[PDB]
RNA sequence: GGCGGUAGGGGAGCGUUCCCGAUGCCGAUGAAGGCCGACCCGCGAGGGCGGCUGGAGGUAAGGGAAGUGCGAAUGCCGGCA
RNA sequence: GUGAGGGCGCGAGCGAUAACGUCCGCGUCCGAGCGCGGGAACAACCGAGACCGCCAGCUAAGGCCCCCAAGUCUGGGCUAA
RNA sequence: AGUACCGUGAGGGAAAGGUGAAAAGAACCCCGGGAGGGGAGUGAAAUAGAGCCUGAAACCGUGGGCUUACAAGCAGUCACGGCCCCGCAAGGGGUUGUGGCGUGCCUAUUGAAGCAUGAGCCGGCGACUCACGGUCGUGGGCGAGCUUAAGCCGUUGAGGC
């Protein structure tokens, strides 16, 4: 019978952004987000890497975008279709347009949200100095 | 039997649930200067008496 | 459906009333009501060839004759309708009452005999029937009577 | 000669109903619920049925590619070379190696590097 | 050791005095006794008098004293349903369903 | 000792003598029979060829028997047609003894 | 080697009520039926066994005759939501 | 049993070289394969005809960055919307 | 019971059986206005206590095990895990946290999960027959023949003429 793991510590991980293509980053980010890299993989359980983003302005992004993306925020409320573009977003919350595009690729599912928590981002460097560092690119 | 109609039957797991806050709340009582009968808050008593 | 008490008349309008749609109680869907395709008096009896029916008793008397139990009999000392006279000819005759038996005779006196006694069947000679013969071990019948079976079939 | 429906039925009933025992609500109480219940149920059993075979085969694949992926090249390439080397002995299943005995893992991989060439 | 009471057909709706029951689900005979006194419900009359008889039982023909026993537990059925005529607009008649209730009540010894 | 063997169709890992279960064989109740199909061991038996050269993992036929009735059926709907077919597979209770690659 | 399948045709079987088998046989050391089951046999419909209820009937092998199996008919009667 | 057929490709009438339009013909699938893979989902488009089992193995269509199985493959060009 | 009831009237027309071998059908005491219970006594049995044998289903209820308030669903199914429960073990049973997949049944249709039909839920009733004749197949008898009809004799679930 196919192996049947256990509970496994969390292995935290510090990811660079500067000069980084705001997509290939993510997809590693997320495909990493679950321990889809580690050969013990088990979607039931959900173990994946806790996932510490740092420089989060400093992402790169090609063509347009920055005057072309949009991102859509749609209140219940007739009208409320609020739009921003992609600069607005580097302007206040920039740790967002790492966190929506790595959000959009983490399984839909209910312990994807859960995978969601595992990743934290922020724009310095400098994270909540805690313990586990393992810098990567 | 006219426009007001229910659609389907209340599955009887909704019904209970609807219920939930229906249960009652016992009485408030305490000990009296008289016996040691309990009588309600701010109140006198038969078998009891009362004072002024 | 047809011989119902019940009346001709109509239950509800069928138009605009809600209700399903009917005419009277008679009607089988209606607990009480005439029976469907109820089973009606009637013969189940039919006409079998003259032949098969002596074919059959021939083979008949034939098959527990040669199996080895057609006792042809005469001599009948049960002077009259005396249960202990019979049950004292069949043991000095080999029927201990370990064997069915058919006895066929003419004497209506023989009858009286194993008339009640239950482990043997009393029968006339022409009532030879191919029911009662392969419906018992043992076949015995007066010589007499086998007389008249050969009339039918010799 | 009628024939009362007697008890036919009713077994017929509690037959079926127990098979269905632990669904939801009129779902497993009603005779009849239960089977249009029972009626999907042994479908989906049969289209899982393949559905599990389906489901270890990439499982496996999962594991296997991040293990060779952990020694560094693909799991197209990493099957590749022992399609190629002639070995039908690690069938995806019992790739699980790179959980028990990693080494012996790492040998197959080794010798799938040395197989393309 | 137990004492029961129950009081089978009790024109009264089971739905009604179940809210009765379930105040005095497992509580000291005194503390319930209270309870019914000046509770504020019609189920009140009935749940106590089916209650203190439980008791008498408890006493008399199970040697248990009242000072020591509570409700070890209660509960309330539902019973045969005495249906009714109800006249109609248009000419409708309706089924009123009075139903009724066996009150199931039973005590036992404390603890040691 | 981790020797694989394929038999049946399906193959998998071997323990130093342990019970097992796997398709059913034409061997005798309590026999015992050789499967030459054998893949790695315990200290690297690299398969050069599919299976492994001269090498034989063997054990006992610990007896035969069908096991769980699983059930089978289907249903098409807006058609009269079911089907209710029950079935069981049968196996031998291999219980694995030399290991002797 | 064939084996998806509605209308269809064809083939085999299961269970229900009664009949011969019955002046027999099973049965208060418990009949029919009801409740439970992860055991047994059958592809299956079913059959069997074990515990519990139940309180007087039941009926092989092999045959025979049918008021013979319901999920729906705004179907019928009743009971309950 | 059937005598409403339908979609599709192709060849024609009608239509307006309109219609999930319509009327014949040749074939095809759906019908009855709403069983499976692909196509986001989707009777008829692409793959392929389900006797049952299996925690085996190659492949079809499509696909191989993340949701998602499997290349951020290799080499050479084009395209800044 | 042609009763109850419905209809001016002609007429329509129900539902409704069962304690136990025996009534031995529950004395007395306890709570209670009573109904009802509780103990005692009867019986083989009182979940046989009185519309009481058996006593199923829907349906209402009490106690326990498992489970649930960041969750999106034809309600299941496949896998994994944890909890609880039977077995010496392997194993099995009850429950569901997470992951995978997934458009109810019947009818009617070219085509339905369909926002087309029917169904509140359960239990009981309910629909391809019978007679005569025809036709094809079939088993058996007899064969250039085969067969009787009404009826009569017999019997009292005998056949024969
Ligand atoms: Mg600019
Ligand atoms: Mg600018
Ligand atoms: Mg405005
Ligand atoms: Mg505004
Ligand atoms: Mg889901
Ligand atoms: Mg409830
Ligand atoms: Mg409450
Ligand atoms: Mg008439
Ligand atoms: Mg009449
Ligand atoms: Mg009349
Ligand atoms: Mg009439
Ligand atoms: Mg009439
Ligand atoms: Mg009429
Ligand atoms: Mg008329
Ligand atoms: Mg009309
Ligand atoms: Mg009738
Ligand atoms: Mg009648
Ligand atoms: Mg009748
Ligand atoms: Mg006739
Ligand atoms: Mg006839
Ligand atoms: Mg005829
Ligand atoms: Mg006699
Ligand atoms: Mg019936
Ligand atoms: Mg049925
Ligand atoms: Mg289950
Ligand atoms: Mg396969
Ligand atoms: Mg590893
Ligand atoms: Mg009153
Ligand atoms: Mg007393
Ligand atoms: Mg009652
Ligand atoms: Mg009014
Ligand atoms: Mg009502
Ligand atoms: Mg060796
Ligand atoms: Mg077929
Ligand atoms: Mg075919
Ligand atoms: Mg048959
Ligand atoms: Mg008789
Ligand atoms: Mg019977
Ligand atoms: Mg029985
Ligand atoms: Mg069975
Ligand atoms: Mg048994
Ligand atoms: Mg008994
Ligand atoms: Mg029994
Ligand atoms: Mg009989
Ligand atoms: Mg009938
Ligand atoms: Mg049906
Ligand atoms: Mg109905
Ligand atoms: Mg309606
Ligand atoms: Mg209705
Ligand atoms: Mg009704
Ligand atoms: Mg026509
Ligand atoms: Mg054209
Ligand atoms: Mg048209
Ligand atoms: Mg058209
Ligand atoms: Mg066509
Ligand atoms: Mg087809
Ligand atoms: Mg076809
Ligand atoms: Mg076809
Ligand atoms: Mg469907
Ligand atoms: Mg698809
Ligand atoms: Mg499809
Ligand atoms: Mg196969
Ligand atoms: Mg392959
Ligand atoms: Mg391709
Ligand atoms: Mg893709
Ligand atoms: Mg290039
Ligand atoms: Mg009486
Ligand atoms: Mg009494
Ligand atoms: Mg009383
Ligand atoms: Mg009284
Ligand atoms: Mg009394
Ligand atoms: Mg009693
Ligand atoms: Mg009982
Ligand atoms: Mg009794
Ligand atoms: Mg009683
Ligand atoms: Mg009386
Ligand atoms: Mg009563
Ligand atoms: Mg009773
Ligand atoms: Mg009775
Ligand atoms: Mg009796
Ligand atoms: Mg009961
Ligand atoms: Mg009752
Ligand atoms: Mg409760
Ligand atoms: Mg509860
Ligand atoms: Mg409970
Ligand atoms: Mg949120
Ligand atoms: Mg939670
Ligand atoms: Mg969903
Ligand atoms: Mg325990
Ligand atoms: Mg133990
Ligand atoms: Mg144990
Ligand atoms: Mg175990
Ligand atoms: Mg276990
Ligand atoms: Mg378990
Ligand atoms: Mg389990
Ligand atoms: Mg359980
Ligand atoms: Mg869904
Ligand atoms: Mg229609
Ligand atoms: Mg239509
Ligand atoms: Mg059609
Ligand atoms: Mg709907
Ligand atoms: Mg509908
Ligand atoms: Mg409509
Ligand atoms: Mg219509
Ligand atoms: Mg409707
Ligand atoms: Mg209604
Ligand atoms: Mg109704
Ligand atoms: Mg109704
Ligand atoms: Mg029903
Ligand atoms: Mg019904
Ligand atoms: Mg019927
Ligand atoms: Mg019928
Ligand atoms: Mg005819
Ligand atoms: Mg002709
Ligand atoms: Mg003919
Ligand atoms: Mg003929
Ligand atoms: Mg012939
Ligand atoms: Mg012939
Ligand atoms: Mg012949
Ligand atoms: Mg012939
Ligand atoms: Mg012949
Ligand atoms: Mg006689
Ligand atoms: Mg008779």
């Amino acid at each position: 019978k196919t192996y049947v793991p256990k509970q496994v510590e969390p292995r935290w991980v510090l990811i660079d952004a500067e000069g980084k293509t705001l997509g290939r980053l993510a997809t590693k980010i997320a495909t990493l987000l679950r321990g889809k890299h580690r050969p013990d993989w088990t979607p039931n359980v959900a173990m994946g890497d806790f996932v510490v983003v740092v420089n989060a302005d400093k992402i790169r992004v090609t063509g347009k975008k920055l005057e072309q993306k949009i991102y859509t925020r749609y209140s219940g409320y007739p009208g409320g279709l609020k739009k921003i573009p992609l600069e607005k977003m580097l302007a206040t919350h920039p740790e967002r347009v790492l966190e929506h595009a790595v959000k959009g690729m983490l399984p839909k599912g209910p312990l994807g949200r859960r995978l969601f928590k595992r990743l934290k981002v922020y724009a310095g460097p400098d994270h909540p100095h805690q313990a586990q560092r393992p810098e990567k690119l | 039997a006219k426009h007001p109609v229910p659609k389907k039957k209340t599955s009887k797991a909704r019904r209970d649930a609807r219920r939930s806050h229906h249960a009652l709340t016992p009485p408030i009582l305490v000990p009296c200067p008289e016996c040691k009968a309990m009588k309600p808050p701010h109140t006198v008593c038969p078998e009891c008496g009362y004072y002024a | 459906r047809g011989e119902v008490a019940y009346s001709g008349r109509k239950i509800w309008p069928q138009k605009h009333t809600g209700r399903a749609r009917h005419g009277d109680i008679g009607a089988p869907i209606f607990v009480g009501g005439g029976v469907v395709f109820g089973p009606k008096p009637r013969d189940y009896s039919y006409t079998l060839p003259k032949k098969v029916r002596k074919k059959g008793l021939a083979m008949a008397v034939a098959d527990r004759a040669r199996e080895g139990k057609l006792l042809l009999v005469e001599a009948f000392a049960g002077v009259n309708g005396k249960t202990k006279e019979f049950l004292a000819w069949a043991k000095e005759a080999g029927l201990d009452g370990s064997e069915s038996v058919l006895l066929v005779t003419g004497n209506e006196l023989v009858r009286r005999a194993a008339r009640n006694l239950p482990w043997v069947v009393t029968l006339a000679p022409e009532g030879l029937n191919v029911y009662d013969i392969v419906r018992t071990e043992r076949l015995v019948m007066d010589l007499d009577a086998w007389e008249v079976f050969q009339n039918r079939i010799g | 000669p009628r024939a009362k429906t007697g008890v036919v039925r009713r077994r017929k009933h509690k037959k079926i109903l127990k098979l269905a025992k632990g669904y939801w609500g009129l779902r497993s109480k009603s005779f009849r619920k239960a089977r249009e219940t029972l009626f999907a149920a042994g479908n989906y059993a049969y289209a899982h049925r393949k559905r599990r075979k389906r489901d270890f085969r990439r499982l496996w694949i999962v594991r296997i590619n991040a293990a060779c992926r952990q020694h560094g090249l693909n799991y197209s390439t990493f099957i590749h070379g022992l399609k190629k080397a002639g070995i039908e002995v690690d069938r995806k299943n019992l790739a699980d190696l790179a959980v028990r005995e990693p080494q012996v893992f790492a040998e197959l991989v080794e010798r799938a590097k040395a197989a393309q060439g | 050791m137990e004492a029961k009471a129950i009081a089978r057909y009790v024109r009264i709706s089971p739905r009604k005095v179940r809210l009765v029951v379930d105040l005095i689900r497992g509580k000291s005979l005194e503390e319930a006794r209270n309870i019914l006194r000046y509770t504020n419900k019609r189920g009140a009359y009935f749940v106590a008098k089916v209650l203190e008889s439980a008791a008498a039982n408890a006493v008399n023909n199970h040697d248990m004293l009242e000072d020591r026993l509570y409700v070890k537990a209660a509960y309330v059925d539902e019973g045969p349903a005495l249906k009714r005529v109800l006249p109609r607009a248009r000419g409708r008649a309706d089924i009123i369903k009075k139903r009724t209730s066996h009150i199931t009540v039973i005590l036992g010894e404390k603890h040691g | 000792m981790f020797a694989i063997v394929k038999t049946g169709g399906k193959q998998y890992r071997v323990e130093p003598g342990l019970k097992l279960r796997v398709e059913k064989l034409d061997a005798e109740p309590g026999a015992t029979v050789e499967l030459p199909v054998l893949l790695l061991g315990g200290e690297k038996t690299v398969v050069g060829t599919p299976v492994v050269e001269g090498a034989s993992v063997v054990a006992e036929v610990l007896g035969h028997g069908r096991g769980k009735k699983i059930l089978v059926s289907k249903f098409k709907a807006k058609v009269q047609y079911r089907r209710k077919k029950g079935h069981r597979q049968p196996y031998t209770e291999l219980l694995i003894k030399e290991i002797r690659g």
